[PDB]
């Protein structure tokens, strides 16, 4: 089964600062037939049910435009924010969709 | 990459009667109001033809029953299939069905047909893998999943593609180095049996393959509505399609040619003494 | 917008089964697939598997393969999960999810939390 690891555990940065989170996998996520990476990213607040962020690295969905920007590889996956925003207190997770079970990462926390 | 669909090796096949089926035009000349005697590798009348049912069995029985065994090729074979939604798609012909010998791959997507004779290392259970979606309610692309490697190819040919409603018939024959296909397509309505009637097959194509043909395996397309990359061979269903295989034999026939040039009747000269006396009396 | 209606927090005795209900509006369960989820702050969140209302069958995960059952009926827009008998591992928060074919999970209800005396 696929296992996921996330970094940093927790990081504190001021509003407007750039911050980057990276999660690493021990197997490849690329599927040759579609050439599509089966990975998603989640952001969750305490006591709020986890909600999917747009998968396939095309993280853009309804909400505030370009809230979080992500980059991924076959075995590596990172998410970036060009400027931390005060309202977006967030906790992040990395999940894979290549084989059962869909792995859940170790979690990442961002503090302001 | 193919993951074995079924563990059950074989089920006891049951046979039906091929009443007056599998008659093909021997030559490309026109004859009207003519009773004509011709010798060729015809399918014997009232023969035993193996009936294959690739259908989903009830849930109480083992989840899988669809069968695509490697069947012998004995001086040509007769092939029929009563289906809808194009479950049957292509056949594979060859001696060992492995890499060291050449084999003929003839696979037909609804829009087009590909006919390649190349050395092919084959999968145990080859299948064209189609997918379907629920929200869109549309049927999507397929995955070939029939061979691991293709090398030393020597002939490629591409052409226009060639209850129950559709009855397709094919006769395959390898003589003097050529592989000849005779075909006929007829809408029918009897659900589980070969119709009681006469249909003549027309010459579709003859190919200069020059390969030894000893065995053939049919290619069925399978449908699953979910796709995950790490797990396969789980969730495939065969729909409802049945195909029939009979074997040709050197026999003499007498053919009734219609006013408009069609073949309306024929006589097996070796069925019984009555048929023999009809064949000799003409 | 799609929202789901979920079993409230439960306080139960060990050694007996448990039942959960996941409700949907704006669509029929036949249109999609259904996943189930149980979450623990320590020991993390777990992935259970998917059930197909149209198929009449269900493929489960291996950690939960034992001591789990999934059922669905299209008459109501509701899917159900049950466990053979309550262990400490099952004393956890629970979630249900909807999985699009050839895609990710897209809907997650408010949740259900199981605490045990
Ligand atoms: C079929 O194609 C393969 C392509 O690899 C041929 O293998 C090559 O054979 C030549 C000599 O014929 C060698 O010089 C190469 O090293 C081989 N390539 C390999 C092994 O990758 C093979 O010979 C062909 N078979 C024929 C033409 O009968
Ligand atoms: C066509 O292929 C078949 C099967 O490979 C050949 O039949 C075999 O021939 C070898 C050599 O004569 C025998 O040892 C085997 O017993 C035969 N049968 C089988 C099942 O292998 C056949 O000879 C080939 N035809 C030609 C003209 O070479
Ligand atoms: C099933 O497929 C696997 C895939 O490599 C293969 O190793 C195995 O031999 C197959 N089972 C058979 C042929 O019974
Ligand atoms: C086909 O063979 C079986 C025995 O294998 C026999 O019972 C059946 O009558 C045969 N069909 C004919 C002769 O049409
Ligand atoms: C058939 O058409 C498909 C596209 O629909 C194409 O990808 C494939 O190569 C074609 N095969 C031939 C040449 O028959
Ligand atoms: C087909 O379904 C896919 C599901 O991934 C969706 O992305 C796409 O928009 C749908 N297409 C149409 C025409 O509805």
């Amino acid at each position: 089964d696929i296992v996921m690891s996330q970094s940093p555990s927790s990081l504190a940065v001021s509003v407007g600062e750039k911050v980057t989170m990276s999660c690493q996998s021990s197997q490849s996520l690329l599927y040759s037939n579609n050439e599509k990476n089966y990975l998603a990213w989640y952001q969750q607040k305490p006591g709020h049910s986890p909600k999917l962020l747009l998968y396939w690295a095309s993280t853009r969905e309804s909400g505030v435009p370009d809230r979080f920007t992500g980059s991924g590889s076959g075995t590596a996956f990172t998410l970036t924010i060009s400027s931390v925003k005060a309202e977006d207190l967030a906790v992040y997770y990395c999940q894979q969709y290549y084989n059962y079970p869909y792995t859940f990462g170790g979690g990442t926390k961002l503090e302001i | 990459q193919c993951v074995n669909l079924t563990t059950r090796t074989q089920l006891p096949p049951a046979y039906t009667n091929s009443f007056t089926r599998g008659v093909y035009y021997p030559d490309k000349v026109f004859r009207s109001s003519v009773l004509h005697s011709t010798q060729d590798l015809f399918l014997p009348f009232f023969s035993n033809v193996t009936w294959f049912h690739a259908i989903h069995v009830s849930g109480t029985n083992g989840t899988k029953r669809f069968d695509n065994p490697v069947l012998p090729f004995n001086d040509g074979v007769y092939f029929a299939s009563t289906e809808k939604s194009n479950i049957i798609r292509g056949w594979i012909f060859g001696t060992t069905l492995d890499s060291k010998t050449q084999s003929l791959l003839i696979v037909n997507n609804a829009t087009n047909v590909v006919i390649k004779v190349c050395e092919f290392q084959f999968c145990n259970d080859p299948f064209l893998g189609v997918y379907y979606h629920k929200n869109n309610k549309s049927w999507m692309e397929s995955e070939f999943r029939v061979y691991s490697s293709a090398n030393n190819c020597t002939f490629e040919y591409v052409s226009q593609p060639f209850n129950f409603k559709n009855l397709r018939e094919f006769v395959f024959k390898n003589i003097d180095g050529y592989f000849k296909i005779y075909s006929k397509h007829t809408p029918i309505n009897l659900v589980r049996d070969l119709p009681q009637g006469f249909s003549a097959l027309e010459p579709l194509v003859d190919l200069p393959i020059g390969i030894n043909i000893t065995r053939f395996q049919t290619l069925l397309a399978l449908h699953r509505s979910y796709l995950t990359p790490g797990d396969s061979s789980s969730g495939w269903t065969a729909g409802a399609a049945a195909y029939y295989v009979g074997y040709l034999q050197p026999r003499t026939f007498l053919l009734k040619y219609n006013e408009n040039g069609t073949i309306t009747d024929a006589v097996d000269c070796a069925l019984d003494p009555l048929s023999e006396t009809k064949c000799t009396l003409k | 917008e799609v929202q789901l209606q979920q079993s409230g927090a439960e306080l139960v005795r060990p050694g007996a089964l448990v039942k959960l209900s996941c409700k949907a509006s704006g669509f029929n369960i036949k249109d999609y697939f259904v996943h189930w989820v149980k979450q623990r702050p320590v020991q993390g969140l777990e992935w259970i598997g998917w059930i197909d209302p149209e198929n009449g069958n269900t493929i489960y995960g291996p950690k939960f393969q034992g001591k789990a059952s999934l059922a669905a009926d299209t008459s109501s827009n509701t899917g159900y999960l049950q466990l053979s008998s309550l262990t400490s591992e099952d004393t956890a928060v629970y979630y249900c999810a909807r999985w699009d074919g050839y895609e990710t999970l897209d809907y997650w209800g408010q949740g259900t939390s199981v605490t045990v005396s």
